[PDB]
């Protein structure tokens, strides 16, 4: 017996489990060194313009 | 008349054994103990 324990399944998956993208990515006009990883690129602007 | 030699009723007791063929299950007066579930249609928790 565990349906009263689904219903809390659910929304602890959806709630542990979706991301979304943030206004930077998707709507805002922010510069690679924010909205990209800076792990990578962190020299794409700079090798880019060269 | 026949004498006889009897146990002395002092070096022996009466004990009462209760003899059963098997446990009874937790439910025991419940002819249905199945209708608590079949009649939760809300839901249990």
């Amino acid at each position: 017996g565990g349906e009263a324990q689904l219903a809390m399944g659910l929304n602890d998956m959806v709630a542990q489990c979706f991301h979304m993208h943030g206004a930077q990515t998707t709507m805002l006009s922010t510069p690679i060194i924010s909205r990209a990883d800076f792990g990578v690129y962190h020299n794409v602007v700079t090798n880019m313009y060269r | 008349i026949k004498t006889a030699p009897v146990v002395p009723p002092t070096e022996q007791r009466d004990m009462v054994q209760e003899e059963r063929v098997g446990t009874p299950v937790k439910n025991a007066g419940n002819a249905n103990p199945a209708a608590d579930s079949d009649n939760a249609t809300e839901g249990v928790v």
